[PDB]
């Protein structure tokens, strides 16, 4: 008589094998706005 | 090294696969024997798969479709009664789609010529030639039989006769179709196939 050969694989030997690593390279790039140049053009050179 | 360790196609793999690295090796810090997922083989040769007009493709047209190896026999009675299902889930989910979804070879466990011709009539997917020890490699590899002649390497029968198996590019066992084995969903675990996540890359 022949040995009925054990085929078998836990859970833990099963459900997952390791995946790829996320891709994750996206920092947040902001475009500074320029400083509003400044004319509140002061009191002496205003009127005088 | 997947699903298995003792396997001739795996030991064959391991043979080109070592043989090339350390060709590169005298060639050129490098890592001997290779990591398995650095290991790249051909898993079907030039000539191995036939359609059903009997003529050959290679294996670079399994690209984009889910592939499923199908160990089957003529005379088996579970063969008999699988066929039109597996026939119907392939007819229906290949032509619900604007896209190839799903492609099945399938592989012999039948006794002789004749009969082996007189079976794959009926099936519409891809085949492997019966003389063709592919036939037996896949067989040793995948750990199918009707029972025990070749002898197993204290691994175990993980199918019986018929069985449809998903296959990788790499030879991995992607996922199990359970018609036979330990949880027995006869003609209905074709619905577990996920066509989506598995695809021959």
């Amino acid at each position: 008589p022949p040995t009925l050969p054990f085929h078998g694989e836990s859970a833990y030997r099963t459900d997952y094998v390791p995946k790829p690593l996320p891709e994750v390279a996206k920092p947040v790039e902001v475009k500074l706005p320029p400083t509003l140049p400044f004319n509140a053009q002061s009191c002496y050179r205003s009127e005088y | 090294s997947q699903p298995v360790f003792a396997s001739p196609l795996n030991v064959e793999k391991r043979r080109l696969n070592e043989e090339r690295a350390l060709m590169q090796a005298q060639k050129a810090n490098i890592q001997l024997p290779p990591n398995y997922g650095d290991m790249d083989l051909i898993l079907f040769p030039e000539g191995s798969l036939k359609n059903s007009n009997n003529t050959v493709i290679p294996q670079s047209h399994l690209k984009g479709k889910s592939v499923a190896l199908y160990f089957a026999d003529g005379a088996d009675p579970k063969c008999a009664s699988l066929l039109p299902f597996l026939l119907n889930y392939y007819r229906t989910m290949n032509e619900g789609g604007a896209n190839q979804k799903i492609e099945i070879i399938f592989v012999s466990l039948d006794r002789d010529r004749e009969a082996f011709e007189s079976h794959r009539a009926h099936m519409p997917w891809l085949s492997i030639d019966l003389e063709n020890p592919l036939t037996e490699i896949l067989k040793r590899h995948f750990r199918v039989m009707k029972e025990y002649e070749v002898p197993t390497y204290g691994y175990g029968s993980r199918t019986g006769v018929p069985s449809v198996i998903v296959i990788g590019s790499d030879g991995r066992e992607a996922q199990f179709l359970p018609i036979c084995s330990g949880l027995e969903e006869g003609d209905r675990a074709l619905l577990r196939w996920d066509w989506r996540n598995t695809k021959f890359a």
